[PDB]
Parts: C-alpha cells; structure tokens; sequence
C-alpha cells in the first residue's frame, strides 16, 4: 500500500507491506506490516491517513508513522 | 526398385590413382545426399563422405577432408570418386549408401554391393 | 573502395539522463480527452541514454571524437540527435555486417530518404564522405564507404524528395531530431519528431510525443546496427582519403527501449501531453492504479510484493534402470485383438524421446498428456 | 521452392478475388482459419503473405495451428492463433519424373522447434549426442535434410501436393487488400449501414472538426466503439453517431 500525502500537497511516499515484518528488500515495524519512508514518533495526533492497529499518518515537511 | 552398382578398383602398385563409380538405377542421383563409406577388416561401421544437392555441397571426415575428390555427373546420373596418392592403407572395401523415405514416414539406408581396394608397396 | 579510418582518439563512454523522452503514439487509433494505459517497448524515464560526440578541437593535441561503432540494437533503439548542420546522413542495421547475412540502409543524402534492405558488404568503417570544393562552396557527393558491394535486393523505399542543407553553423545548438526504431513481427517501425530548441546542454524540459513516420514490411533478423556520419574534405584538412577529413560539431544520443506500461494522456485537442510510467516509482504505480494523474491524501492498494525463486531442485529416486520398452516394440510376435497383450511397467526409468525421435512410427499420437513432456513426468505405474 | 525453404510473397495494393479460387474446384484442400470464404470478397487486409511449397500428400492435413511433427516442428510452424487460408492441390502430373522426383527436401532433424513464420536454410548437421560432429558425420551426427520419393506410380498419398498458406494479417492499419465489392457514394445525417474500408457497422455520419492527424484512420470511444473514421477517397473525418433510440 502507498502513504501518500496528496500531489496537492507533496510528492513524498511510504510503502507499506503488509504481514511482512522488516527483512525483505526510515523503517518501522508496525502491527500491520512493514512501513519505509515514514519516520516514526512518540507524538501523538489526530489520525490523518489511517495504516492500521492504531497507527496513523505529513507534517515539518515529511511523512510521520 | 532402388539399387546402386560399384565399379574400378581392385589391385594396383603403389603412386597410381584410381577411380571408382556409384551408378544409380531406379532413382536420379539428383537427391538429398549421396554417401561413401570405406571399411576395413576389424573395423566399425563410420561415416566418411558424402555429397549434398543443397546447403553444403559436399562433406567429409577430418583426416580426410581436401586431399580425395568426388564429383557428379547428371548427363549421365553417376556419382565418381577419384582418388590420388595411393597408399598401402587404402586396402579396404568401399561402398556408396543412400537413404530412402516410404509412405510410412521410414527412413532405410540402401547399400550397394561395393569394392575392393589394394594397394601395393 | 573503403577507407580503413585510424588515428581513433581513446575516450571513455559518457551517460546523460533520458528525462521524459522517448514516448510514441503506440497506434494509429485516435483518441481524445482520455487516459489510456497501453503496455509497449518504451524508453523507461529518468536513465542513463549513452552519448556519442562529432567534434575536432582545435589546437595542439586536440581532442578528435569521431564516434561511430557499432551498437547493438537489442529490442528497439531511442536515437536523439542534436544539430545544426545535419551531419548525421543515416544508418544501417545488421548482425553480420556482411553479403552472408541480410541488411538494411537507411540514407538521407539530402534528397530523398531512400531505405535499401540488400545483402551489403559493409566496409570496417562504413560512412559516407562530402569533398569541399572551396572555390564555389559546393557540397556534393564524393565518397560513400557504407558497402563494398550490393547484392540481390529485396525491398527498397523512397520517402518524399527534397534538398537539405549540410553548411556548418555556429552558436547554439537549434535541431533536436529524435527517432524510436523497432523491429517487431516482421516490421520495421521509424518513429520520429524535431524540435526548435535554444539551449546548449541535456535536453528540454518539455514533453513532445512521436509521430509516427514509417512503418516497413520488411522483417529482417536484426541485432546490432550503426550510425553513419557525413565528413568533410577541403584545404583545412590536407592529406588523401585516409586522413584528409574532419566533422562537423554535433551530437546524439543512443537509449534502448524495454517492455513497459506507460499511462499517456490524449488532451481533448487531439494530442498526446503527459505520460506517466508505472513502474519508475511507487507514485507513478499510485497513478497508474488509480488512472489519475492526481492522486488525494489517503492509502492505497497497488500490486503484491512476492519473493520469486531462485533455482530449481529436482529430487528422484536412487533407481537408475531402463525400462523394457524393446520387450515390446522390437517384438516380432503379436497378439489378437481380442487377445491383446497387457505388460506392465514399473520401477524403472523411461525415455519417451527415442520413442517419439524413432520416426519409424507412422501413426503416434497421445491423449491427455502432450507428448514432448513425457521425458519430464514421473508415473505410478504404465501398461503396455 | 521446398518445405523446409518455403517462397514468402508479400500481396499488398492491388484487388484480390477469392471467389474465382474457391469457385475453381481446382484445389484438393481449401480450408481456412478464422474467416468463412465465401465472405472473404467483402473483406479487406493490411497484408497478405503467401507461403508456397511442396509436400507430400499425407501431410496435407499436417500443416495446421496446433498440430505436431517433424514437418511442423522443423520445417514450418502455423502459430495457435493463425487466421488465413491453407490451399493444397497434387502436383503429380506437373512435379514428378519417371524414377521419381527429389528435387524437394524436407528438414528431419533440428535442435529446436521453429518458431511459426520462421524460415530456415542452414544445413549445419545435428548433434543427437554428446559426440561432437564437427562437419563429420556418423553416429550421433546425421543429415537433417531427406529428400521426397516422389515417384509418379507411387500412391496418392505419398504424391507430391503444392500447397500454399496464405495469411491475412489485419491491424488498425489502412488497409492494402480489398475485394471487388464497390464503392458507393457516401451519404451523411442518414441513419444508413456502412462499410468504411473492410469496418462495417450502423448509424449517422456527420462532419467532423476532430483533428486527423495524416497518421489516424479512425478514432474510438472508451469502449470499442468507432466514434470517427476517415473516408477513402476523399480523406474526409466522419462521426458515426448511433441512430435515435430509446425505450416506449
Ligand atoms: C542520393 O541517393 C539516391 C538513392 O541512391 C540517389 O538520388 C535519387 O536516385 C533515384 C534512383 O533510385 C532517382 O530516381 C532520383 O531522381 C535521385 N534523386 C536525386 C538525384 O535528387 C542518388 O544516389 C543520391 N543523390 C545524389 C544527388 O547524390
Ligand atoms: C583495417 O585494418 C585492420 C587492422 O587492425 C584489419 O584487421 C586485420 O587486417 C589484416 C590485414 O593485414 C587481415 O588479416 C584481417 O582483415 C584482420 N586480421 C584478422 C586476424 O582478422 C582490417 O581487416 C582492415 N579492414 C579493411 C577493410 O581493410
Ligand atoms: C537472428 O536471430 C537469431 C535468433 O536467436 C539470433 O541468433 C544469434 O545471432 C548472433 C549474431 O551472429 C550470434 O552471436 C548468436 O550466437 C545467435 N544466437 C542464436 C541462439 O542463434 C540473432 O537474433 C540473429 N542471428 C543472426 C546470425 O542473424
Ligand atoms: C491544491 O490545488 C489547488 C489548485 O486546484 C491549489 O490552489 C492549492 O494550493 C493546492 N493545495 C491545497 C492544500 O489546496
Ligand atoms: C518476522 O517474520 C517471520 C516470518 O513471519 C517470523 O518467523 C519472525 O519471528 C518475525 N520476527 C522477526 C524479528 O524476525
Ligand atoms: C521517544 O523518545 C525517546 C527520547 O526522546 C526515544 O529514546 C524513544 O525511542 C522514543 N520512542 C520511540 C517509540 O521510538
Ligand atoms: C546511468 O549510468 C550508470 C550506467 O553506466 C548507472 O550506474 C547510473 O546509476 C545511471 N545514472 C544516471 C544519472 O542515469
Ligand atoms: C563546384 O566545383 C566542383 C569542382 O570539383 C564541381 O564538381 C561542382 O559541380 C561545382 N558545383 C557547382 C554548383 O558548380
Ligand atoms: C542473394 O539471394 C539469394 C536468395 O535470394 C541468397 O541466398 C544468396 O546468398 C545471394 N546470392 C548472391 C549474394 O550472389
Ligand atoms: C487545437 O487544435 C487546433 C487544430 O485544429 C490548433 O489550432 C491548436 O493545436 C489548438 N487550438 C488552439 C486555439 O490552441
Ligand atoms: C528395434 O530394433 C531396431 C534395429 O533394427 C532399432 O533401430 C530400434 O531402435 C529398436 N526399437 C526400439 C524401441 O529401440
Ligand atoms: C482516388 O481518391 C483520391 C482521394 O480523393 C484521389 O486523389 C484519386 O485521384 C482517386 N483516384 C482515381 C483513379 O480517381
């Protein structure tokens, strides 16, 4: 699945691949799967683009997990 | 139906030439190939020459090949093998083979009855 | 005839990014204010398209680029020259390069485009060379080094007459001649467009789609191929043929085309003015899915990311026996039909291939089984 | 020519009638592949490739998409789609000498299947073992290339048959290959039946201001569906609207 803020707002994107935790060819393991391009962090917001088991996704010019 | 006669050879002294003849009755000689074959007392059945209507005229065997010559008459519808520099080792029996296809898809090799060569030191 | 061209100046290969170019209209149908995803041998965006120079510096040791070798054609050829003077008088395609093989000859000797298909004898360094005749300025005809000799011609083209112009200018680069070359189902496609650009670098930021310009019912086995060049000779390069020659500045560049899906957006005026390439990123795969070349904030589903397997292994058992297949078929005595005779076979190993390369069997047919994979299957058991 | 090196002709701008080849009865095998004959006069074609060689009467069905052998295999594959015509007469009394006729070859052994519309005229020999030929022959190196006994007295079967494929391929191209048929003068804001060039359908055709650029010959909708088409002879765009519908 692609993490996409909107061409309207910017041209960053995160993959996430789902039910394949992180081996397979920055990057965080979530309960949904694998996402690389979204930076994770100990904030907190309203859910924006919605991943799966309570992990949500732009914000200070990057993708946030 | 098919058959193929052999003719010359025989017994000859050493630093002559010979020439022999396949002459083919029943079928033109105008074909796919026409092979000879050359066979010692004690020796295995191998291929040593032969000479095709199309691709590649005519093929022979390593040790074999630019030294003996072979030609083919239409006219006259006689393949000719001549053979120079004659020695002692060429005492061998000769044949020319074809190979025939039927209605049943089979593919026989028809043999003729051959030659005798000798050659003297 | 040909002139063996040496003095060759050692320069390593160069590379420039491909951009957005190299995208044709995959068909004649028309279309108009739609979004169409059509899978084609395209030039994937953003590569490296190698560069070849035309250019003598002047000065002591200068650098001499001649660069004309030969370049495989592989599966379809982007060739984007950038001229003004129109050095480049065409090219050839071939694999053998010589009178054994087939070959084809494209040449635009500013009068018409004229494309041979012959078995050429293709010189080492095959090109077409102009005298310059300096007391009245004229361009003509002097040498043509392309083959030794022509044979046996089997097709052969003329485009539209004209008279092109091969003086050398100076300042800017001002033609940007792009063509796409394929060689598919027995055709020979020539795509083309020119542009009027005014820069002196890389190519232009905006996107032009080829037109189609020929397609040739030729169908000719073709795997490598060469651009030819248009030299000079005049007082400014004294000498015989062999050295007495010097090129115009110019440049081109070779990319090779790759099976691609590509989203291409026909405007509602008729004309192609986007493209996007699926698989150059996940945003473009995002595009594609959802035929847009917008996409809003949110997450979406495109493909499926499977590992794909590496080798095969093959296991079967330790039991290297043939089976008695000449028990059957080299066996003189048979049964009735109503008596027929049953053998079974088991626990050995079966070649079908000497049975299906007999040919000694008029009628062989099978059911339910293709027969060329029986060498590749293994059996409970067989009757006879 | 022979089967293995079978003559290619290209058919391309002219008019053909299949009606005076299906009508002449001169044919032993006139058997086509995704086109009824008898319409093929209403039919037009960007190319048409005409195979010709010569066989032995028992393979006449043998050349035929799908099917296998020796011949298929190595001398000349049909592909599983192909569209087109297989014509097949004897050729007896005009190819075959007393003592029999082996001017046609036909290719025995090969290292792999051809590919379908492949021609192949190497005559290097055939490895079937691991004994390196080498130009020699012998065991496990043997001639690919077996003559045909055409032996006039020989049965019909085993007769000689000229026999000649012709391939109709049709692309959204302007069509070179037409049948007799007719042109008729075209008329516009009647809803009529039409047949541009080989295309047939029903409904109105009106002017167009849709740029044809002088590489189009017909536009489409989303589906497939021709929404414009250029005239022949008058190089002309029409809309092809369908004719007023609707429920009662
Ligand atoms: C350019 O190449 C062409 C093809 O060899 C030649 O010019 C034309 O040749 C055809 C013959 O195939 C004539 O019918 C045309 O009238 C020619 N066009 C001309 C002369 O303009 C010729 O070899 C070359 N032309 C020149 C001027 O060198
Ligand atoms: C151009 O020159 C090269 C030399 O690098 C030629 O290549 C060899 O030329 C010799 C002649 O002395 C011949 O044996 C062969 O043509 C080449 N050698 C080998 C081993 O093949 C090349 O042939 C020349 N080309 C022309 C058209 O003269
Ligand atoms: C014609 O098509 C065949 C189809 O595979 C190709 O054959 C190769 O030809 C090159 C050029 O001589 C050889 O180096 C390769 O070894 C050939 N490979 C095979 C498998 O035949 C190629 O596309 C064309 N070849 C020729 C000789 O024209
Ligand atoms: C989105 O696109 C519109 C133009 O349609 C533009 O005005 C706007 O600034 C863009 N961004 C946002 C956040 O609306
Ligand atoms: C990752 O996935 C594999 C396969 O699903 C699993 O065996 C493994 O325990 C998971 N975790 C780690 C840290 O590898
Ligand atoms: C939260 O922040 C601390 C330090 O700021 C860091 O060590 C920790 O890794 C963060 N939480 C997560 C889940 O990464
Ligand atoms: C193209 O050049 C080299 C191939 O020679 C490749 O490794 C590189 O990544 C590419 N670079 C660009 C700018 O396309
Ligand atoms: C120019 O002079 C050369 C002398 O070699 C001649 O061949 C050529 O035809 C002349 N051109 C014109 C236009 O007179
Ligand atoms: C040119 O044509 C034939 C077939 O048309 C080809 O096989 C042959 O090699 C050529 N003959 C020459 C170059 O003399
Ligand atoms: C739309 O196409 C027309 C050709 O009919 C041409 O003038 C131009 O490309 C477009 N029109 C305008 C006003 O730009
Ligand atoms: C039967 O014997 C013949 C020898 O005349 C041989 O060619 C053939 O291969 C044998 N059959 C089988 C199935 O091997
Ligand atoms: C066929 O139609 C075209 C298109 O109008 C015309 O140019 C040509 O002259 C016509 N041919 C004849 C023989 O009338």
């Amino acid at each position: 699945s692609v993490i996409t803020p909107g061409t309207n707002t910017s041209n960053q994107v995160a993959v996430l691949y789902q039910d394949v935790n992180c081996t397979e060819v920055n990057v965080f393991q979530t309960r949904a799967g694998c996402l690389i391009g979204a930076e994770h962090v100990n904030n907190s917001y309203e859910c924006d683009i919605p991943i799966g088991a309570g992990i949500c996704a732009v914000a200070s010019q990057s993708i946030i997990a | 139906q098919v058959q193929l006669v052999e003719s010359g050879g025989g017994l000859v002294q050493a630093g002559g030439s010979l020439r022999l003849s396949c002459a083919a009755s029943g079928f033109p000689v105008y074909r796919d190939r026409m092979a000879w074959y050359r066979q010692a007392p004690g020796k295995e059945r191998e291929w040593v020459a032969a000479i095709y209507s199309a691709g590649q005229q005519t093929r022979y065997a390593d040790s074999v090949k630019g030294r003996f010559t072979i030609s083919r008459d239409n006219a006259k519808n006689t393949v000719y093998l001549q053979m120079n520099s004659l020695k002692p080792e060429d005492t061998a029996v000769y044949y020319c083979n074809v190979k025939d296809v039927g209605h049943h898809y089979e593919y026989y090799d028809y043999w003729g009855q051959g030659t005798q060569v000798t050659v003297s030191a | 005839q040909c002139v063996n061209l040496t003095t060759r100046t050692q320069l390593p290969p160069a590379y420039t990014n491909s951009f957005t170019r190299g995208v044709y209209y995959p068909d004649k149908v028309f279309r108009s204010s739609v979004l169409h995803s059509t899978q084609d041998l395209f030039l994937p965006f953003f590569s490296n398209v190698t560069w070849f120079h035309a250019i003598h510096v002047s000065g002591t040791n200068g650098t001499k680029r001649f660069d004309n070798p030969v370049l495989p054609f592989n599966d379809g050829v982007y060739f984007a020259s950038t001229e003004k003077s129109n050095i480049i008088r065409g090219w050839i395609f071939g694999t053998t390069l010589d009178s054994k093989t087939q070959s084809l000859l494209i040449v635009n000797n500013a009068t018409n485009v004229v494309i041979k298909v012959c078995e050429f004898q293709f010189c080492n360094d095959p090109f077409l060379g102009v005298y310059y005749h300096k007391n009245n300025k004229s361009w003509m005809e002097s040498e043509f080094r392309v083959y030794s000799s022509a044979n046996n011609c089997t097709f052969e083209y003329v485009s539209q007459p004209f008279l092109m112009d091969l003086e050398g200018k100076q300042g800017n680069f001002k033609n940007l001649r792009e063509f796409v070359f394929k060689n598919i189902d027995g055709y020979f496609k020539i795509y083309s467009k020119h542009t009027p650009i005014n820069l002196v670098r890389d190519l232009p930021q905006g996107f032009s789609a080829l037109e189609p310009l020929v397609d040739l019912p030729i169908g000719i086995n073709i795997t490598r191929f060469q651009t030819l060049l248009a030299l000079h000779r005049s007082y400014l390069t004294p000498g015989d043929s062999s050295s007495g020659w010097t090129a115009g500045a110019a440049a081109y560049y070779v990319g090779y085309l790759q099976p691609r899906t590509f989203l291409l957006k026909y405007n509602e005026n008729g004309t192609i003015t986007d493209a996007v390439d699926c698989a150059l990123d996940p945003l473009s795969e995002t595009k594609c899915t959802l035929k847009s070349f917008t996409v809003e904030k949110g997450i979406y589903q495109t493909s499926n990311f499977r590992v794909q397997p590496t080798e095969s292994i093959v296991r079967f058992p330790n039991i290297t026996n043939l089976c008695p297949f000449g028990e059957v078929f080299n066996a003189t005595r048979f049964a009735s039909v109503y008596a027929w005779n049953r053998k079974r076979i088991s626990n050995c190993v079966a070649d079908y291939s000497v049975l299906y390369n007999s040919a000694s069997f008029s009628t062989f047919k099978c059911y339910g089984v293709s027969p060329t994979k029986l060498n590749d299957l293994c059996f409970t058991n067989v009757y006879a | 020519a022979s089967v293995y090196a079978w003559n290619r002709k290209r058919i391309s701008n002219c008019v053909a009638d299949y009606s005076v080849l299906y009508n002449s009865a001169s044919f032993s095998t006139f058997k086509c592949y995704g086109v009824s004959p008898t319409k093929l006069n209403d039919l037009c074609f960007t190319n048409v490739y005409a195979d010709s060689f010569v066989i032995r009467g028992d393979e006449v069905r043998q050349i035929a998409p799908g099917q296998t052998g020796k011949i298929a295999d190595y001398n000349y594959k049909l592909p599983d789609d192909f569209t087109g015509c297989v014509i097949a007469w004897n050729s007896n009394n005009l190819d075959s000498k007393v003592g029999g006729n082996y001017n046609y070859l036909y290719r025995l052994f090969r290292k792999s299947n051809l590919k379908p519309f492949e021609r192949d005229i190497s005559t290097e020999i055939y490895q079937a073992g691991s004994t390196p030929c080498n130009g020699v022959e012998g065991f496990n190196c043997y001639f690919p290339l077996q003559s045909y006994g055409f032996q006039p007295t020989n049965g019909v079967g085993y007769q000689p048959y000229r026999v000649v494929v012709l391939s109709f391929e049709l692309l959204h191209a302007p069509a070179t290959v037409c049948g007799p048929k007719k042109s008729t003068n075209l008329v516009k804001n009647k809803c009529v039946n039409f047949n541009f060039n080989g295309l047939t359908g029903t409904g109105v055709l009106t002017e167009s201001n849709k740029k044809f650029l002088p590489f189009q010959q017909f536009g489409r909708d989303i589906a497939d569906t021709t929404d414009a088409v250029r005239d022949p002879q008058t190089l002309e765009i029409l809309d092809i609207t369908p004719c007023s519908f609707g429920g009662v």
